[PDB]
């Protein structure tokens, strides 16, 4: 399923 | 291509590319500036970090479009184009890889920094192993099972159960379970023994890192209501 | 780049990678199929211009975030970013007047080819407007005006007053007016008599083309309501 | 304000 999105910051 | 550029300025253009949402220019900043040789810091690390995300990001979701449209279908067309995609994403993964081989982990003696990066190393096999077939796909299965346990047997040694880094390595570790190593039993059990040993912890953190803890431990309970 | 692919495999990639939102590499088919020589089909005509949308649409709201933090602060490190972007920026444009130059606009002698080809004209030399100075933003400006106002001619002549391809032309003209000219009243007029035209040419469409024509016609009261 | 947005299709 979801791994860390991660895509901000 | 970075070499001309001030470390210092080529930190600064990630964080002006991430607000105007560039992201490959953003990656392509912090490449430059992890060759400049010095170690990153811990905001460094994480805009590395997200760059990377977002380019395979964006290159994994075209992909899985291609896939399906190529599944469909089965002219040479989608699958040459899927192939090129597939390539790009390769090569990708590669670079991040290559990064960390030279000479990020090997200079990385604190905690944070060593299970970052060799979460990142499980995370960039992982998704050469999305895309893998047959026995090339076995040995980088291997890989980043490797990265990972690395990881694994770091942060349980040095962090405590709540560390954001350690719970997001945790979660993407147990997604490499259900996902790619057909072990979804394994996923269901280390989401669940993370999940609890988090919660027992969350009583020595500020308001703040709870904010922080909670919403990757509710990131371990989504996956786990999908896949009980 | 793509002179070894066939015309129509550039056409079924640009289409694979219109679904894979991959839009760079749709206009670069869509280049290569331009290339070819031949004149473009309706549908072909829609991709080349959704294609290079999207490409110049990111570049343009990378530019004005970047835009904005220059203008907040005023190292060079921001300037020097908003230039690299303005150039890539003013490259795309470049290359999609070129593809009109040479020669999709001599070879389109139907109308509907003909407005399509000088309304995008137009926005190139807009976008490019958007982002010049001083008097090299005059001849550009007036270059977006001259390509505007020759496909008004045509469509006014040649085509119903709700054909979508007018529509969207007054639409792209009246913002130009508004935005770029600095002709506030110009543009409501246009917004409101093109409106008004539209209306009274709806009776004679069917369930699908009503759809279409009053979508648009949407639009300009949008931008009637948020000018007025 | 709004262009034609012409992003899809
Ligand atoms: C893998 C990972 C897990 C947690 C965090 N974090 O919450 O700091 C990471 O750092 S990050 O910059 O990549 C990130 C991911 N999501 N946020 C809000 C930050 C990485
Ligand atoms: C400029 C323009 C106006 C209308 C249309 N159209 O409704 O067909 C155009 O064609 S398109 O492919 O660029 C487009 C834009 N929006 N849609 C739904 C299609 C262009
Ligand atoms: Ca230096
Ligand atoms: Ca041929
Ligand atoms: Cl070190
Ligand atoms: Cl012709």
């Amino acid at each position: 399923a979801g791994s860390i999105p991660g895509r901000r910051s | 291509a970075m070499g001309s550029m001030e470390r210092a300025s080529l930190i600064q253009k990630a964080k002006l590319a991430e607000q105007a949402e560039r992201y490959e220019d953003m990656a392509a900043f912090m490449k430059g500036a992890v060759e400049k040789g010095e170690e990153l810091s811990c905001e460094e690390r994480n805009l590395l970090s997200v760059a990377y995300k977002n380019v395979v990001g964006g290159q994994r979701a075209a992909w899985r479009v291609l896939s399906s449209i190529e599944q469909k279908s089965n002219g040479p067309e989608v699958r040459e184009y899927r192939e090129k995609v597939e390539t790009e994403l390769q090569g990708v993964c590669d670079t991040v890889l290559g990064l960390l081989d030279s000479h990020l982990i090997k200079e990385a003696g604190d905690a944070e920094s060593r299970v970052f990066y060799l979460k990142m190393k499980g995370d960039y096999y992982r998704y050469l192993a999305e895309v893998a077939t047959g026995d090339d796909k076995k040995r980088i299965i291997d890989s980043a099972r490797s990265a990972y346990q690395e990881a694994m047997d770091i942060s349980k040694k040095e962090m405590p159960p709540t560390n954001p880094i350690r719970l997001g390595l945790a979660l993407n570790f147990s997604v490499f379970h259900y996902e790619i190593a057909n072990s979804p039993e394994e996923a269901i059990s280390l989401a669940k023994t993370t999940f609890d040993e988090a919660m027992a912890d969350l009583h020595t953190l500020s308001e703040d890192s709870y904010k922080d803890s909670t919403l990757i431990m509710q990131l371990l309970r989504d996956n786990l209501t999908l896949w009980t």
